[PDB]
């Protein structure tokens, strides 16, 4: 165990180990406070996330329980790591603070595109690296499903992360309107969507109430074809399209006008209604789009991930302790 | 090896000139006709050290019928933000790792003395912005 400090920031105390330093509240929020660092022990400026009332609740416990889960597995530069995970509490009784330790990494793909136009060949870079950790995320049979630009984190170097799994704007419209036929392909339809504002600055579908949000989408991919419609799910859903008037598939070549023809020939794959015709992170990475890019032997998949725990139900004792265990079976990364 | 802001300027009016500055800095402000070059991350320096791919490769992929003229037939100049004295470049710099891949294809380039900061003493004009 090594040498915490206490400290008082904003209103509530910071306990942490003596090789962070120079904590610096970078903000708060629902989830807990977090803490612009320094890691003397690693020369990275970090981010120590304090996470408080982890357990007032079995909701919250088990919450508390799967991010800690979920973030001990992934371990693929495109993708939020965990860099350290500690508690001042010396007992499981003692335990209810967790505090979680991650590079700090600076702007969001927000901000970026809110600040510069960016050229071809980053949009291309970025695009890649998201493909990249979604091909390991989906590997371990994960599905993001809040994929969008505020979650994509890019430092100085134009490496990107993709961070902890509006919103509707980049959401698929399988899982839009709430029908339980998605999967891992729904992330795609994001790339699509974010690639799209990467390519001109515009948000694709910036939907008031998602209504029309499906509006707009049609509006573009086009009203559904005879099968394709019955392809879906939902009663109002169904009902709702063949409530509009009937509209024809755009060609991408026009709206995305001065565009890479390779680009847009990929968004004509992602951006499909037909969540089984939709391209795959792994397919898209080999997209021409890619070319300079692609290495097969550089692009790593994840191990299966236990999400055995999500279907038993326990107390809060259970959930709490088997959290301290997360915590305590913690291996550093190198 | 190294060329001077002022010889820089002339030897434009009438070269390919490559940035290896970071993106955004990039985006900001380039010198005209620049050519940014992502080096310094982890995926590029690795395939570079790879020959998975090479700095000259990569440039090779803005034209409409030959992929190559005015690429290799011109100089190379590569600028960074401010080196000063290139001949003492750190292996991690981005300065350092397109001359390397550079100079391994056979290609002599030439870097401009006091990278972008300096060549905006009196070179304004020859700048892109936003």
């Amino acid at each position: 165990r090594p040498t915490f400090y206490r400290q008082e920031l904003n209103k509530t105390i910071w306990e942490v180990p003596e090789r962070y330093q120079n904590l610096s509240p970078v903000g708060s929020g629902a989830y807990g406070s977090v803490c612009a660092a320094f890691d003397t022990k690693t020369g990275h400026r970090v981010a120590v996330k304090k996470l408080s009332r982890p357990f007032q609740s079995i909701i919250h416990a088990k919450r508390t329980y799967r991010e800690l889960r979920l973030l001990k597995h992934m371990k693929h530069e495109n993708v939020i790591g965990l860099l350290d995970v500690f508690t001042p509490a010396r007992s499981l009784e003692e335990f209810n603070d967790v505090y979680l330790v991650t590079h700090l990494m600076g702007a969001d793909l927000n901000n970026i595109v809110k600040c510069q136009k960016l050229t071809d060949d980053h949009v291309q870079f970025l695009i890649y690296q998201i493909l990249r950790g979604l091909k390991y995320i989906h590997s371990a049979d994960i599905i993001h499903r809040d994929l969008k630009p505020s979650n994509l984190a890019v430092n100085e170097d134009c490496e990107l992360k993709i961070l902890d799994f509006a919103t509707r704007w980049y959401r698929a419209p399988e899982i839009m309107l709430n029908w339980m036929h998605y999967n891992q392909t729904v992330d795609i339809w994001s790339v699509g969507c974010i690639m799209a504002e990467l390519l001109t600055g515009r948000t694709l579908f910036p939907g008031t109430d998602h209504i029309d949000q499906l509006k707009l989408i049609l509006r573009l991919v086009g009203t559904p074809g005879a099968e394709l419609l019955k392809k879906i799910s939902s009663e109002s859903a169904r009902n709702y399209i063949q409530s509009l008037a009937q509209m024809p598939k755009m060609n991408f070549a026009n709206v995305f006008i001065g565009a890479n023809p390779l680009a847009v020939d990929l968004l004509e794959k992602m951006l499909v209604l037909d969540s089984d015709k939709r391209i795959t992170a792994a397919q898209a990475l080999a997209h021409a789009y890619f070319a300079q890019y692609h290495d097969p032997d550089d692009e790593p998949v994840a191990d299966p991930y236990d999400q055995s725990f999500e279907s038993r139900d326990l107390l809060i004792d259970e959930w709490k302790s088997l959290t301290y265990d997360e915590v305590i079976s913690f291996v550093p990364p190198p | 090896k190294i060329i001077y802001p002022n010889d820089l300027a002339k030897k434009m009016t009438k070269p390919v000139i490559i940035d290896c500055r970071p993106f955004m800095e990039y985006n900001k402000s380039h010198i005209q006709g620049a050519v940014h070059i992502n080096c310094a991350d982890k995926i590029s320096r690795r395939r570079l050290q790879q020959g998975k791919i090479t700095v000259l490769d990569l440039i090779s992929c803005r034209e409409g019928k030959d992929s190559f003229k005015r690429i290799f037939s011109k100089e190379i100049i590569v600028y960074d933000e401010n080196t000063n004295e290139p001949s003492r470049v750190m292996p991690s710099q981005p300065l350092h790792i397109v001359l390397e891949s550079l100079k391994r294809e056979g290609k002599e380039p030439l870097v401009l003395k006091g990278g972008l900061s300096s060549f905006k003493q009196n070179h304004e004009n020859l700048c892109d912005n936003s």
